[PDB]
């Protein structure tokens, strides 16, 4: 920030991160997110559809959002925050962790080569105008429809 | 139309002069007007705009004409015979016998 | 008797595969050469379980 | 050829094995279950003939009722498969690859993975 | 102007079912309103 | 100014709704609480039955014997001539004015509209196109030059 | 309930069917048929059928079939008791009455749920 | 939507599944619908020739998308290829390109859509539907061609060729 | 190796069947595609660098039966068959893609461990015939 | 040792009786090559005899090639039939050149 | 790039005589009918009895929850009760065709 | 009042020996237009019975 004395507050619009997403109805919808928020958090705030979000971000301690990822982290807890990122965004993201790959591999619905966990995705300034798609994630248990 | 409340008969006559012969459709108002307007369009070419159904009613399949018109002759133009070269019914020009 | 409305109605919801007609529609036709079709009607009737669902009467087969 | 008891036991065991051998279709499973129940009834009749026991022969009616209950439950379950959006061939409901299916192929229902 | 009395959309129907008949017939009886029906 | 007027109108409407709510008696409040409690335990079938009752559907087998008189025989209301006198009739879609240019390619090609408008303005009256019936050899002799 | 005599009778029935087939061949020997475009096509009151194998039904009698199977099982169970009713006892009468009451209760419950009618 | 072109009027791929255990879908753009077309609402009034042209192009594309199924179902693929049928239909449409009345264009489009649906429903005979899809000036590819006129009337002008044939019967 | 060209379907089939090549690269060409000359030059050039696969060149125009046997949907095509069994195909003309596919095919063929006696050459139609007998024949009998 | 570099498991099996050469990934996201796309487009263009395929510049206009909507939409429909893929209405109306059409076809993973 | 009041950056509008501009105005007007935000999100309004989370706006009534997604298919069905000018090729329709 | 209902003829004559126009309003056409509205919900046998009870003569409808 480095805000000085007497300076006026900054408009949140200057910190608005744009995500163009293909929703399960095949709809191009634009979501706005704040820096540092998880993709799952942004989707929940914007009420995006298609993401079951069974684990609601998984564990709260030593989460995958922390940088660097701790070796004692438990990784994702469900397979519902599946989002396919664009080629530039996925290239900038990098390679999925070992636990991320292990969890994404054991998914009932088919996955894509650019599939990443929304709860494991962190908002970076590089992700402005980021393109994502949200194929319909699976439903697991009897309480998933509750 | 017939009004049972007044027990009378009314006849609305609409004059059409546009070359397109397009008029509004009362099918969405009166239920019987669907088939009636379909037959009217199929026979005279009165285009019922915003009609419930524009499907053909009585005209022969694969035939595009308005026989109920002052221009159309009695015999028409197309007559169907049996094409042995096709082993089925084909359609050719109508060569009719005249009185 | 008891209420059986649900056992008689089946509406279709937007993009709801369950609410759609989840069966191959038997698009049988009461064509011209049928004993009960009166000879000059082709009543294309979408029938579901021997119960007519939709009607499209091809008429004009005897238009003279 | 083989003695009747040995033939019946071997047939029961082979039918139990073949119940898993064929592909995973619910209707085929129900038919195999009916065949197995009939084979069990036949085995019970043969045993009652061998030992001359009234209780052994009494099983056929109970076996028939149990088989009918199972068949009705299976028919009801198969009828429910239509609304569950699950194919009768259960192998098409799993994304795990298998060499038994000649034409299995599943892809994500999207147009372009990388947009520009 | 005074508020108009409520007019039901279920009302103004050519026929009344059991529920509509109960709704309209509140405060009275079937024989009290339409008379006794004989067989 | 339009935003302020809309806010004022929304405030007026909210005040009307609240006054409709705030002027309830003890019996009305108890009935509302009981309705909330019943809605907490009313199944989806119960909600569907409530909607059908609001729609005048039959509530018993005897009434269902002539159910078609209510659900089916009820003809739909005719549409409005204002709806008939419309401006555009294209399918509804999201305005891809600020969306990414890759997604902007999926919108309706308005450039074709302007080009066709220019073409039609330039071509108000056009002579009939005559497709010649003159006999000619086939362009693809394969139907007559195929050996196998 | 059948024997080798019945087997030989089935064989003789097959022989009679073969004789009928010979008669059919002899009758067909006096006819000549010319192949037509729709000669071997489906007869659908004068038009080409819009389906070949996709002929599926709604199957609205599934509950009826299941109840029929259950009732057949119950009737088969009741049959042995009535087959030798001459030696009926108090316990036998009680069991028969219980079975009859159970069948009646099942039928009433099936009717009580309106499950005996076709559904959309 | 509740229309013959609606998305929900698609035959399920499986007896219990629409498309697959992971997603739904069906084919109705290039094939027939699940149920019959109960109603065919009239086209919305287009006040602009641009809108009329857009509607005409949409109708042409829709007809082209079903040309394969139309040819395959009628066993008339031997008469001309799918591309050949498309070219013949394009020539036929170009024959009526002189139209300038939006109402007439809408009526013609509605009639053509109805005729195509009738063809899609196989209500019309194949030998009659071949009239629209036949080549304009070339022999049918399902039968041999004779160049007797091209050889005898070699380089002969149209007037001379017509004079040599005769416009009426020569006996009466 | 070198590209061996055959304009007779029977001659090409006999030549292919006699050699029993472990890896066969069939360059099927037709005059319809204007880019066939570049494909022919690429096939001739790449025939030398990779002797592991026998390069057989057939012109579909002069050998109509070749298109039916090879199920060539379009031309020019490069069909890579392993021991007579279809392994891969290249539908367009691309030297880099063809070379990468050839290298991948060679690596995959080397990596396999065929059981003794079951590593014999088979005709290209054997797989289609077996598939028809296993799946198509039963469906056809059940239907018509 | 739990080697994080080994993400392989039983669910990762990608062997099929259909493809002789094993597929790269379990997801069959195989896009068509530009060469195959060009060959199919060349065949489709050869279907309409009014254009010369030998000197085809893929970025040129369909009208310059000699195609109106009667030909351009017909060519697009033929390409769709060959590729068994349906272009969204915006894509069909906005396709300007053969190069753009080829790019759009290559981008689709559902193409076959 | 500099951004306007909204979160999207400033972009030059279409021409004055543009059919694109006319279509944008018509789309905004139709969005006002179903209570759709400028980004296409069902916004808030006055709560409506028996409509769940759906509220009532000023120029219309919404078809979904506050800040929801306005489905194009729902709007098309609601506006045109049964009118199908053409089998419009939408992304969902293309996806269904691809699934088939 | 024909047995099937009101059968009407609307004749407009321009003074010549032949009427300028002659439309026929057959009640059979009206009965045919309402059968689908009456046929909804009925089985196949009920549909056949209703077709019999609709009193529709195909010649009157076809004209
Ligand atoms: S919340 Fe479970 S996958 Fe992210």
């Amino acid at each position: 920030h480095h805000h000085h004395a007497g300076d006026q507050a900054d408009r949140v619009a200057d910190k608005i991160i744009w995500i163009n997403i293909q929703n399960r109805i095949g709809q191009f919808e634009r979501i706005s997110a704040f820096e540092g928020e998880s993709l799952l958090e942004a989707l929940q705030r914007n009420k995006v559809a298609g993401i079951v979000a069974t684990c609601e971000g998984g564990e709260d301690i030593n989460t995958m959002l922390e940088k660097p990822i701790d070796p004692v982290t438990y990784g994702p807890f469900c397979s519902s925050c599946q989002v396919v990122v664009s080629n530039p965004w996925r290239n900038k993201m990098g390679n999925l962790h070992y636990l991320e790959e292990r969890n994404l591999v054991r998914s009932s619905y088919p996955t894509t080569e650019n599939s990443r966990l929304a709860c494991c995705i962190l908002v970076e300034k590089w992700m402005n105008e980021m393109i994502i798609s949200i194929p319909q994630n699976p439903n697991s248990v009897y309480e998933d429809n509750m | 139309y017939y009004n049972y409340f007044l027990k009378s008969k009314l006849t609305l006559f609409i004059i059409l002069n546009n070359l397109n012969k397009s008029i509004d459709s009362i099918d969405r108002i009166f239920a019987n007007a669907n088939w009636l307007e379909r037959e009217t369009s199929e026979m005279y070419g009165i285009n019922y705009k915003w009609k419930i159904d524009t499907r053909k009613l009585l005209l022969d399949y694969s035939k595009i004409e308005n026989p109920m018109l002052k221009e159309f002759q009695s015999e028409g133009t197309q007559d169907a015979f049996y094409n042995i070269f096709e082993n089925q019914v084909v359609v050719l020009k109508n060569e009719t016998v005249e009185l | 008797m008891n209420r059986s409305i649900f056992q008689l109605w089946k509406p279709e919801s937007p993009r709801s595969n369950v609410n759609s007609k989840q069966i191959k529609t038997m698009n049988v036709n009461f064509g011209p050469q049928h004993p009960a079709a009166h000879g000059v009607l082709r009543l294309i009737l979408q029938l579901n379980g021997e119960i007519a669902e939709r009607f499209d009467p091809h008429i004009g087969l005897l238009h003279r | 050829m083989l003695t009747w008891i040995s033939f019946w036991s071997l047939i029961f065991w082979l039918i139990l094995i073949i119940l898993v051998l064929k592909p995973k279709n619910f209707i085929s499973i129900l038919f195999m279950s009916e065949l197995t129940w009939l084979a069990l009834y036949c085995l019970s009749l043969l045993f009652g003939a061998i030992y001359c026991d009234i209780t052994l022969l009494s099983i056929s009616f109970f076996i028939l009722g149990v088989a009918g209950l199972e068949f009705s439950f299976g028919i009801l379950i198969a009828i429910l498969y239509k609304n569950l959006n699950e194919s009768l061939n259960t192998d098409l409901n799993n994304n795990n690859n298998n060499q038994n299916i000649f034409d299995k192929n599943f892809k994500t229902p999207l147009e372009k993975i990388n947009w520009q | 102007s005074p508020a108009p009395p409520t007019i039901g959309q279920v009302e103004l129907e050519p026929f009344k079912f059991n529920h509509e008949r109960d709704q309209l017939i509140y405060g009275y009886t079937m024989e009290e309103l339409y008379g006794k029906k004989f067989g | 100014r339009q935003v302020l007027q809309e806010h004022h109108q929304e405030c007026v409407q909210l005040a009307r709704i609240h006054a409709e709510e705030t002027e309830k008696s003890f019996r009305e409040v108890l009935n509302d609480f009981d309705r909330i409690t019943a809605e907490a335990e009313y199944d989806h079938e119960s909600l569907a039955l409530q909607k059908m009752r609001d729609l005048g559907f039959p509530m018993e087998g005897e009434e269902e014997e002539y159910i078609e008189q209510r659900v089916f025989m009820r003809e739909q209301l005719p549409p409005l001539e204002s709806e008939f006198w419309k401006k555009n009739y294209d399918p509804y879609e999201q305005d891809l004015f600020h969306f990414p240019d890759s997604f902007k390619a999926y919108q309706q090609q308005y450039k074709r509209y302007d080009e066709a408008k220019k073409y039609f303005e330039e071509n108000p009256n056009v002579e009939a196109t005559i497709i010649d019936r003159e006999f000619k050899e086939p362009t693809n002799k394969k139907p007559w030059t195929r050996k196998y | 309930m059948g024997d080798a005599v019945v087997i030989h009778l089935i064989q003789n029935v097959l022989i009679f069917g073969i004789i009928f087939w010979l008669l059919t061949w002899g009758a067909e020997y006096f006819y000549t048929v010319k192949q037509q475009l729709t000669k071997k096509q489906f007869y659908e009151c004068g038009f080409k059928s819009i389906s070949e194998l996709n002929i599926q039904i709604n199957f609205n009698f599934f509950m009826l079939a299941v109840f029929l199977i259950l009732y057949d099982v119950e009737f088969t169970f009741l049959f042995p008791v009535l087959f030798n009713f001459s030696m009926f006892s108090t316990t036998e009468l009680f069991l028969a009455f219980f079975f009859i009451f159970l069948i009646l209760v099942s039928l009433l419950y099936d009717w009580l749920n309106n499950v005996l009618s076709w559904s959309a | 939507m509740n229309h013959y072109w609606g998305s929900s009027n698609t035959i399920p791929a499986s007896s219990t599944q629409n498309n697959n255990y992971f997603s739904g879908g069906g084919n109705n753009v290039t094939i027939r619908g699940n149920e019959i077309m109960e109603r065919l609402p009239s086209q919305t009034p287009s006040q602009n020739m641009v809108q009329a042209s857009m509607k005409t192009l949409r109708f042409y594309r829709k007809f082209c998308r079903l040309i394969p199924f139309i040819l395959r179902i009628h066993n008339i693929g031997t008469k001309f290829t799918a591309q050949q049928a498309m070219i013949n239909f394009g020539n036929y449409i170009r024959e009526r390109n002189h139209y300038r009345d939006p109402g007439l264009i809408d009526h013609r489009i509605q009639l053509g859509y109805e005729l195509l649906y009738e063809a899609e429903m196989h209500f019309s005979q194949h030998t009659i539907l071949m009239q629209y899809l036949s080549p304009y000036n070339t022999p049918l590819s399902d039968r041999g061609y004779s160049y007797l006129e091209k050889v005898k009337y070699g380089n002969k002008s149209k007037f001379l060729q017509g004079f040599y044939k005769g416009n009426k019967p020569t006996e009466f | 190796s070198r590209v061996r060209s055959f304009n007779d379907f029977k001659a090409a089939k006999t030549y292919i069947d006699t050699l029993k090549p472990k890896l066969a690269c069939l360059y099927f060409r037709a005059d319809w595609n204007p880019l066939c000359e570049q494909a022919d030059k690429d096939f001739d050039k790449l025939s030398d660098t990779h002797l592991e696969y026998e390069f057989v060149k057939i012109d579909i125009d002069k050998a109509p039966q070749a298109k039916g046997y090879f199920a060539v949907r379009c031309e020019p095509e490069f069909l890579l068959l392993c021991l007579g069994q279809e392994m891969t195909r290249q539908t367009g003309q691309n030297q880099r893609n063809l070379e990468h596919r050839l290298f991948k095919v060679q690596e995959y063929v080397k990596g396999l461990n065929f059981p003794a006696g079951m590593d014999t050459y088979e005709e290209f139609h054997e797989q289609y015939m077996a598939e028809h007998t296993q799946l198509d024949k039963e469906i056809n009998e059940w239907a018509r | 040792f739990q080697d994080n570099q080994d993400r392989s498991r039983v669910e990762t099996n990608s062997a099929t009786w259909a493809h002789n050469l094993p597929k790269e990934n379990k997801f069959n996201t195989e896009t068509l090559e530009k060469q195959e796309v060009e060959s199919r487009i060349l065949k489709v263009l050869s279907n309409f005899e009014q254009v010369n395929l030998k000197n085809l510049r893929w970025e040129q206009n369909f009208k310059k090639l000699g195609l109106d909507s009667l030909d351009q939409t017909a060519l697009l429909a033929s390409i769709e039939h060959e590729f068994t893929i349906l272009f969204p209405d915006g894509v069909f109306e906005g396709f300007e050149n053969l190069e753009q059409v080829v790019n759009y076809i290559l981008k689709n993973i559902n193409a076959v | 790039r500099r951004r306007s009041v909204d979160g999207n950056a400033i972009r030059q509008p279409h021409k004055v005589g543009t059919y694109a501009a006319e279509k944008q105005r018509l789309l905004a007007e139709e969005r006002a009918k179903f209570n759709v935000d400028h980004l296409g999100r069902y916004k808030g309004g006055l709560p409506v009895k028996g409509k769940g989370s759906i509220r009532k706006g000023i120029h219309g009534e919404g078809f979904g929850a506050p800040s929801h997604a306005h489905d194009a298919l729902i709007h098309q069905i609601k506006q045109s009760k049964d009118t199908m000018d053409y089998q419009n090729i939408t992304n969902e329709v293309a996806q269904n065709f691809a699934n088939h | 009042e024909s047995p099937k209902g009101e059968f009407g003829v609307s004749m407009l004559s321009d003074g010549s020996n032949k009427p300028y126009k002659c439309k026929v309003r057959s009640p059979a056409l009206h009965h045919l237009q309402v059968l689908p509205k009456i046929g909804k919900g009925h089985f196949l046998a009920d549909l056949v019975a209703l077709v019999g009870t609709v009193d529709i003569v195909f010649g009157e409808i076809d004209r």
